[PDB]
């Protein structure tokens, strides 16, 4: 069949693939839409490969709870314009739903399941997209909190109603504890942190006997600051989260906080410089 | 002095924004002789930024970057609009960029006129879906890289784009041409019982004999300028950017206060409620260390004074962390003179902890 603009339009409206990609695929396919779609599918793996080394530090955290089971998920892209795109969002939601349904905590299993969809998505969006990590939290009561798309939290609790769990999730999102209780910090870590603070205290000229007692104080502060129950409750900082829990006769048995692009170094851009480099 | 126009590029990461901007600077320098880039047409000086991030742009507009007078949407014709082109245009609507020009890139790689037309129609339709005038939008069919390589055909399309920057974006209005406004800083009385108010003329011109309104905080009053003073020296008018004293007919010292404005009658109104775009400083920028919540009750600093306000957060938003930018609706405890686009600081205990822009006056 003849490769008219209207036939290209039909394929493009169906797929969202780039205009010239559609023209090329249809032409080789002799105008057969379905074969053209298969042609673009094979081509898309190579287009995606070309993008796969691009840093993708934007995107979304998503969370979903199913009774005693909850998933937290990071899916990355390059720009926040794409993070907001409906197609990207529907992809991330679809991955989220599958991880909950299948109770999938191995991110490589999730990757394999969605690699063809991911590639077709990258082939039409033109950014690297990556299913980066997934985790499950199990619990008696589960809750979540989304700080827009950039921070997601799951919390497992005992004896807490909806509102309490959500406020604790909000607290975790803001204050990023890495332990539940101060006594959860391992003896090894506390001893090392002690040596760190004592060295620092000594080189500032504090006599040993003074420095030791001050460092004992610093260790309490240290385990308090890195633990959920030792932290001042963000909504009422005159009390710790531990005190808040006690007042409601509740406990926290778990949490997970993901933040988009954690552990990916921020690339700085210099537009003016890049424009001047181009001129040559 | 040469009109100044703030423009920006927006579009997919590799559809050609940077290359285009380099082409604009190269071809204009070739044709007329000699972070952001700058370039000149014979009639206009341009400052040009890139808009790679939505939140980043919005935060820059809030913290002081000049608002775009017009944006250049860069789309490679080889692809046509991407799924996220919707989002590029939507940012444009959100910040109210007054004009969008389109540069279709890599047109040399689309040999088929009907396919270029398909792309063009898609872009017009997307623009009109966000109330830009799609049908009247200048669309240039160019090729940035080939222009940069000195191909005369494609250089001419760069000059076409620059002409549209010249023709399609109106010369921005200068402060001196706007209705007179002076933010009032101090208030004195002289001996002939003539009240004097001081400040830097923000815009326009105040001449002896002209009526003014005193607007904001209290019921609006009306007076007549009986004199303009510049460091004890008697002047016949005060102009935008000048530090002056304005002497007033009849109105008494106790009736005017700092934070009000002097204005050309009927040109600015007092308001209590508005929609705003706000940026809350991070800890490292000298701002709050901790989040606030729906009962946050800070001061909003407009021009020369603080006004306490309460806030409403967007649906679904329960918490604001240092470093966030969000929309909020503010209700001041008393009115202040304001228009869409008015910048303000957010303060607590007299310390600035955020910045914002009035996006829409409500009441
Ligand atoms: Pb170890
Ligand atoms: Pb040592």
């Amino acid at each position: 069949a003849e490769i008219t603009a209207s036939l290209v339009k039909e394929l493009r409206e169906r797929t969202g693939a780039g205009m010239m990609d559609c023209k090329k695929a249809l032409t080789e396919a002799n105008g057969d839409i379905e074969l053209a779609i298969e042609n673009m599918r094979k081509s898309g793996a190579i287009k995606a490969a070309k993008k796969a080394g691009n840093v993708a530090a934007d995107g979304v955290i998503k969370t979903k709870i199913d009774g005693n089971y909850g998933i937290i998920l990071e899916v990355n892209c390059q720009t926040d314009f794409v993070a907001k795109d409906a197609g990207f969002q529907a992809f991330a939601d679809k991955v989220l739903d599958a991880a909950v349904a299948g109770k999938i905590t191995d991110v490589e299993v999730l990757k394999a399941q969605f690699e063809e969809e991911r590639v077709a998505l990258v082939a039409k969006i033109g950014e690297n997209i990556n299913i980066r990590r997934v985790a499950a939290l199990e619990g008696d009561v589960l809750g979540s909190y989304q700080h827009g798309a950039r921070i997601g939290v799951l919390v497992a609790a005992k004896g807490a109603d909806e509102e309490l769990v959500k406020h604790i999730a909000m607290h975790v999102a803001a204050s990023k504890p890495e332990f539940i209780k101060p006594e959860d910090v391992s003896a090894e870590v506390v001893e090392k942190e002690y040596q760190v603070q004592l060295d620092i205290a000594m080189q500032s000229g504090k006599p040993k006997e003074i420095a030791e007692k001050m460092v004992e104080g610093r260790m309490k502060k240290f385990t308090g600051e890195v633990s959920l129950t030792g932290q001042p409750f963000v909504m009422e900082p005159s009390k710790t989260v531990g005190q808040l829990l006690k007042e409601h006769n509740a406990e926290v048995t778990g949490f997970i906080r993901f933040e988009v692009g954690e552990g990916i170094e921020k690339v700085e851009t210099d537009f003016a410089a890049e424009v001047a480099a181009m001129s040559k | 002095t040469k009109p100044h126009v703030n423009v920006g590029t927006i579009g997919h990461v590799d559809h050609g924004k940077t290359t285009l901007t380099a082409a604009i600077t190269t071809v204009l320098a070739k044709t007329y002789g000699g972070s952001h880039v700058e370039y000149d047409t014979p009639t206009r000086h341009y400052a040009h930024v890139d808009c790679p991030g939505h939140a980043d742009y919005v935060k820059n507009m809030i913290t002081g970057a000049a608002q775009m007078d017009g944006a250049i949407l860069v789309v490679a014709a080889t692809d046509g609009p991407m799924p996220q082109t919707r989002e590029h245009i939507l940012l444009g609507r959100q910040v109210g960029v007054p004009y969008i020009i389109v540069f279709l890139n890599k047109c040399d790689m689309v040999d088929d006129e009907e396919l270029l037309e398909l792309v063009e129609m898609e872009v017009r339709e997307l623009l009109s879906q966000y109330d830009f005038p799609g049908d009247d939008t200048p669309i240039v069919r160019g090729s940035a890289l080939k222009a940069l390589e000195g191909d005369a055909e494609w250089e001419a399309k760069i000059l076409e784009l620059a002409g549209f920057l010249d023709s399609y974006i109106p010369e921005p209005e200068r402060a001196i041409d706007k209705p007179f406004l002076l933010p009032i800083e101090d208030v004195f009385s002289i001996s002939g019982r003539g009240t004097v108010v001081t400040g830097r003329v923000e815009r326009g011109i105040i001449k002896v004999g002209e009526e003014v309104e005193i607007v904001g905080i209290k019921e609006t009053q009306k007076s007549t300028c009986t004199g303009v003073e510049m460091f004890r020296k008697l002047l016949d008018e005060g102009r935008a950017g000048e530090n002056v004293g304005v002497l007033l007919r009849g109105i008494k010292r106790e009736e005017i206060e700092r934070g009000q404005v002097l204005a050309k009658p009927g040109t600015i109104k007092p308001h209590t409620k508005f929609e705003s775009e706000v940026y809350i400083l991070s800890k490292d920028e000298g701002g709050r260390h901790t989040p606030f919540f729906k009962g946050y009750r800070p001061q909003f600093y407009f021009r020369t004074t603080d006004v306490t306000g309460t806030i409403e957060l967007p649906e679904g938003v329960e918490m604001v962390m240092p470093g966030d930018n969000i929309k909020m609706v503010v209700t001041l405890i008393h009115p202040i003179a304001m228009d869409d686009g008015l910048r303000f600081a957010i303060r607590e205990g007299g310390r600035t902890v955020g910045a914002g822009v009035v996006a829409k006056v409500l009441g």
